[PDB]
């Protein structure tokens, strides 16, 4: 029998069932450090304009 | 105070924009009336200083100079003809624009809240009058006169400005009631002492003391009469106002480091009282006697007594008259004749009879005529010495009598004797130039008729 494979059905993403279960971490590396804390909300007129030494607002 | 500070503005456009021979009746009746309008300011009372604004304030310091200034405006905006009356109609509006631009820094650093607006409106000061001696100098060493005017003034003055930022960020704002209300003692290590140094050596710089007085003569004897008597009152009298307002700062280690200093200062007023003893060149004479007397106000305001700063503000303005009408009178002498010189000019006893009198009445304010207000500027200061040490007193009174042997020499050689009689140029006095002394003279015997105005903050 055997019927040989067109080209170019040597091609054509596969599908497999297994048994082992799909992996998490892989990369066999640490945890994430630290999320940078996100300045968010309104904002209000400056305290007294400039704050140098004059140009008071 | 911005009602003093816009229409000085405003009185810049005037000139431009009045037509020929008539910039100077304008300019003149107006300065006038912002003298009478300043003279309105006198408010200042008893527990606080007044406050006009977080960026404008007086000090009761600040208020006779400050009508000092708005006074001797018009004086010499008058005082200035007849060595430019000739000369161009543009040259003559920026001269005189020059001028009004020069008073509005004045007001500008006399009412300086803050110590960093002051040292701008410092140097703001400093610009125009370079501008003004060397294009007006009528001299071959104005140039000379004017960069060591700049590179002294400048080279002195600059590190100022490091510790003034240095104090603005170790100590929050530099308000004068904010740097005082929370000023902490700076104890005896060695970034004190370079702080100190700076700030005080700048203006050392300023006044001059001994070790850098040459800064002044040439610029006095190389200037116009108008960047002469301008340098000499307001900008001495402006140097000593600004380390009346920065000592308050600094106080325990001003006994450590403060003697050579006072040291330099006395034996300097000795012999610069000496060296204007026996010079030529009339005009150098006022500039060394200036010397002699900003020396004084030098060691009034390092020691630090209540009577110490009474005599020396006292001092300043009665001087700031007195060297300033002495400057005019020798201008009107050097335009009797071109000489510069003293042993020439002699006679004028005989000729032009009423000029004795304002030599001899500006002579004696000179001399420390007892009611006026350069004695007890100078008698407040002896008091204050002498509760300082028992032993400085001598050299006060040598100054004393020196002072009083050179001023009389500087009468008595001019205008006393026997005309030279190969002359024949001098004109009888002019109206402009006893308007001059009489607007000089009047607001001192005025003030010494009534001087609790120009007694300081220690009243
Ligand atoms: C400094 C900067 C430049 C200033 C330019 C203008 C100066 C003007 C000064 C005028 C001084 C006048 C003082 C005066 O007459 O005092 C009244 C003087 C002294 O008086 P007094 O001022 O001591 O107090 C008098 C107070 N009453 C009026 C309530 C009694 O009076 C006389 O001399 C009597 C005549
Ligand atoms: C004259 C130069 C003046 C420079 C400004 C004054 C000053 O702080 O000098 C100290 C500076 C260095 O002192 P500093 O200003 O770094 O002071 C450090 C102060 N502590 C130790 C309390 C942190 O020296 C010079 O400028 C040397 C000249």
């Amino acid at each position: 029998g055997w019927v040989r494979p067109d080209l170019g059905e040597l091609s054509k993403v596969t599908k497999v069932k297994t048994d082992r279960p799909l992996p998490e971490n892989p990369y066999h590396s640490r945890a994430r450090p630290e999320p940078n804390p996100e300045v968010e909300g309104d904002l209000k007129p400056a305290r007294h304009g400039s704050r140098l030494f004059f140009w008071t607002m | 105070m911005l009602k003093y500070i816009i229409p000085t503005m405003m009185l810049m456009p005037l000139t431009w924009l009045s037509k020929n021979s008539m910039i100077w009746i304008n300019t003149t009746l107006h300065s006038l009336l912002i003298s009478l309008t300043s003279l309105l300011l006198l408010n200042q009372f008893g527990d606080n200083s007044l406050n006009f604004s977080l960026t404008f304030f007086s000090d009761s310091l600040s208020t006779p100079l400050l009508i000092l200034t708005m006074w001797l405006l018009p004086l010499m905006l008058m005082a200035s003809q007849h060595h430019l009356s000739k000369e161009n109609l543009a040259r003559k509006k920026l001269f005189i624009s020059m001028l009004i631009l020069l008073q509005l820094f004045l007001i500008m650093t006399f009412t300086a809240t803050e110590l960093i607006f002051f040292y701008i409106m410092f140097e703001a000061t400093l610009v125009p009058t370079l501008i003004i001696i060397t294009r007006w100098g009528n001299q071959t060493e104005r140039l000379n006169a004017g960069l060591y005017f700049l590179f002294y003034t400048l080279a002195g003055s600059l590190p100022l400005l490091v510790a003034l930022i240095y104090i603005q960020n170790t100590m929050g704002s530099l308000n004068f009631l904010i740097l005082q209300y929370w000023v902490q003692p700076m104890p005896n290590s060695w970034s004190n002492t370079f702080m100190w140094l700076a700030c005080m050596m700048a203006f050392m710089v300023k006044m001059p003391l001994y070790g850098l007085h040459l800064w002044l003569p040439k610029a006095h004897v190389e200037a116009p009469i108008a960047g002469s008597m301008v340098l000499a009152a307001i900008l001495l009298k402006l140097g000593g106002y600004g380390m009346m307002r920065i000592t308050l700062l600094l106080n325990p280690i001003t006994d450590f480091m403060a003697y050579p200093f006072i040291m330099l200062s006395l034996w300097g007023m000795i012999m610069t009282s000496s060296i204007c003893l026996r010079q030529t060149d009339l005009k150098s004479l006022i500039a060394y006697s200036s010397v002699s007397h900003m020396a004084l106000v030098i060691v009034a305001i390092l020691i630090q007594t209540p009577w110490s700063y009474m005599g020396a503000t006292a001092l300043m303005i009665a001087h700031g008259l007195t060297s300033s009408m002495l400057f005019c009178l020798a201008n009107s002498n050097y335009e009797r004749v071109h000489s510069r010189t003293m042993i020439l000019a002699r006679g004028l006893q005989t000729l032009l009879p009423l000029m004795a009198a304002w030599w001899l009445l500006a002579s004696l304010t000179n001399l420390a005529l007892p009611p006026s207000i350069n004695l007890i500027g100078e008698l407040f200061v002896v008091m204050s010495t002498f509760s300082w040490s028992n032993i400085t007193i001598i050299l006060m009174g040598l100054n004393m009598v020196i002072t009083a042997l050179y001023s009389l020499y500087m009468l008595i050689t001019t205008q006393r004797g026997k005309h030279t009689h190969h002359i024949n140029n001098i004109l009888p006095s002019f109206t402009r130039e006893n308007a001059l002394m009489s607007l000089h003279m009047l607001p001192l015997l005025l003030l010494s008729l009534n001087p609790k105005i120009i007694l300081g903050p220690l009243y």
